[PDB]
RNA sequence: UUUUGUAUAAUGGGUCAGCGACUUAUAUUCUGUAGCAAGGUUAACCGAAUAGGGGAGCCGAAGGGAAACCGAGUCUUAACU
RNA sequence: CUUUAAUGUUUGAUGUUCUAACGUUGACCCGUAAUCCGGGUUGCGGACAGUGUCUGGUGGGUAGUUUGACUGGGGCGGUCUCCUCCUAAAGAGUAACGGAGGAGCACGAAGGUUGGCUAAUCCUGGUCGGACAUCAGGAGGUUAGUGCAAUGGCAUAAGCCAGCUUGACUGCGAGCGUGACGGCGCGAGCAGGUGCGAAAGCAGGUCAUAGUGAUCCGGUGGUUCUGAAUGGAAGGGCCAUC
């Protein structure tokens, strides 16, 4: 049986073009009116997968 | 908390609109100032609002 | 509250209603002195003390809004 | 027992010690107060920290009238 | 949709470049109903590209070797 | 065997002989080795059939962006030194 | 067009009457040599009762489960996130049901500039007035003050007093600090507009450190980015926000 790629992680990674995951950051979904503007746009650019949790994500997605 | 969420909507006609916290007990006037707005790039009052 | 009537009709159930509201104040006051003091009891061995009904009493600490201004008697100071 | 409770550590002090080549916008000090003071070449945030406006070394100072301490980036 | 290295143009037809003659010679899937010309490869042949979506690049290329980009 | 730690008065075993526990499809990643090499390889199936056909298809040679889209660049932004 | 006053007239409700649906665990006859069942006459009820679908109430009668952790054994008691000091051994970090205190905010000014000013306490004199109110001059030297705990700061004031004000701006960001990660913090400088000042300049909130909550699901504005034959639309996506 093909391995069943873990549907939820699909949806918040996607691969790039050396081999790194690409996800968005949290904290910018809500209450945020007490959140200075400055961390509110330096929360917006998509950001990249740190080292520790790099393993985690390729066992969620292995044809991805 | 007495404090509660307003927004300071624009005045050009655009949908843009700041938010902030005004005490609607001791300060029932209402808000307007000069703010930016990067919709039209311009330095435009901003009136209170809902 | 809609009203089909007159005046003096009228009177007479808002009176009413008065009355059955404070009514049921005091017997929600009695009942949360009787509650209070079984909370307060102590537990009588490794038994329950019921989380449930502590969830319930918990519950029953509402609030109600006594009439804003039934005003009275003014003031007027002599000279 | 009443008491119990503490808060997490800052991590403040000193992070770039004398004599050491840093970059420009590097954090010399994280300060609660001003122990330190902005000589030339750093700057003052809001926290009170202390980061280098130009790249060279470290000196700690102690101008002043009232003997307080400064820190000024040497041009190297 | 589908990218097409310029390398590719050498294996089509006896020149012209289109999307049924991209597709009879295995370069592009059966269902790719778009496509468009990518500067990756090299051409030396006068291809004649019938109708796509060259780039900016690849179309100072193509010409280079002597082709022609109509619709 | 389990433990910080056992001659331990902690567990197991009366003794011999026979049996008794990391395996098997499929999928994916890495390593070694072998074949070809900007290419590599077939599946079902056909077949006097471990040959030969079958290139449907899969992976790779191009990335960026949520997407249209652009393209060795792209996204952000009115625009980036 | 206005009030109503009538007779027709459709519908709705509340009733009374009837027989033909339906009930009969009333009587008689037949199948039949059968207190079952069916059929036929005859009464008694009768559009009720009863059953089917939908629906509100009740329902431990029955069934499926839940009922946290730390803990000088468990239970009872206390506690669970954030800030300040000590323990903490002169970098950073460092435990216990160790020793002491706070937070779940406030402010369209208590924010930004430009001007100006500098406290607590004590003494002498003086109308009501004293131990202490306001005035005068001497010692004084921060024992003062900070919007709210404590520590570190503050005279160039970060404390006090006025003018004009909205930078409590939009897009970015060299480079660093701290985290296992999620994340959090500091930031010169660049571009577009802006306030204060004669300018040099300062301003991307408040002397700093607490004043908080991921994801999912959904709500409200903007944007043809997408739109399942095509044109639209619904629904998604992106930005702002609850
Ligand atoms: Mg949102
Ligand atoms: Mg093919
Ligand atoms: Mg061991
Ligand atoms: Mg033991
Ligand atoms: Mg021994
Ligand atoms: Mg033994
Ligand atoms: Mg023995
Ligand atoms: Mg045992
Ligand atoms: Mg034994
Ligand atoms: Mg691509
Ligand atoms: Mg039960
Ligand atoms: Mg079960
Ligand atoms: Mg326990
Ligand atoms: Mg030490
Ligand atoms: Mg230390
Ligand atoms: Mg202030
Ligand atoms: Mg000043
Ligand atoms: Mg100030
Ligand atoms: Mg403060
Ligand atoms: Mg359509
Ligand atoms: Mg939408």
């Amino acid at each position: 049986p093909k391995i069943k790629t873990v549907r939820g992680a699909a949806k918040r990674f996607k691969k790039t073009g050396k081999g790194g995951f690409k996800h968005k950051h949290a904290n910018l979904r809500h209450i945020l009116t007490k959140k200075a503007t400055k961390r509110k746009r330096h929360l917006r650019p998509k950001a990249m997968v740190s080292k520790g949790d790099l393993g985690l994500v390729i066992a969620c997605l292995p044809y991805a | 908390g007495i404090r509660e969420k307003i927004k300071l909507v624009s005045s050009a006609g655009t949908g843009h609109f700041y938010t902030t916290t005004k005490n609607k007990r001791t300060k029932p006037e209402k808000l307007e100032l000069k703010k930016f707005d990067p919709v039209v790039r311009q330095h435009v009052i901003y009136k209170e609002a809902k | 509250i809609p009203w089909e009537g007159n005046y003096s009709s009228w009177l007479e159930q808002k009176d009413q209603r008065l009355a059955q509201e404070a009514s049921q104040e005091a017997a929600r006051r009695k009942s949360i002195e009787k509650e209070l003091e079984w909370v307060r009891q102590g537990t009588k061995g490794r038994q329950s003390k019921g989380k449930a009904r502590l969830a319930r009493f918990e519950e029953l600490n509402s609030t109600e809004y006594q009439k804003r201004n039934e005003t009275n008697e003014l003031f007027i100071p002599p000279g | 027992t009443r008491n119990g409770r503490d808060s997490e550590a800052k991590r403040l002090g000193v992070k770039r010690f004398g004599g050491e080549s840093v970059l420009a916008g590097s954090i010399i000090v994280r300060q609660r107060g001003t122990k330190f003071h902005a000589g030339a070449n750093v700057g003052c945030g809001r926290d009170h920290t202390l980061f280098a406006k130009a790249d060279g070394k470290v000196k700690f100072e102690v101008k002043g009238p009232k003997n307080r301490k400064f820190i000024s980036i040497e041009a190297e | 949709t589908a990218e097409i290295r310029l390398s590719d143009l050498a294996k089509v037809e006896g020149g012209v470049v289109d999307l049924n003659t991209l597709k009879a010679a295995n370069i592009i899937g059966i269902q790719i109903e778009f496509a468009k010309v990518i500067l990756a490869g090299e051409v030396t042949t006068p291809v004649t590209v019938r109708g796509l979506r060259v780039t900016k690049g690849a179309r100072a290329a193509i010409e280079a070797a002597g082709g022609k980009i109509e619709e």
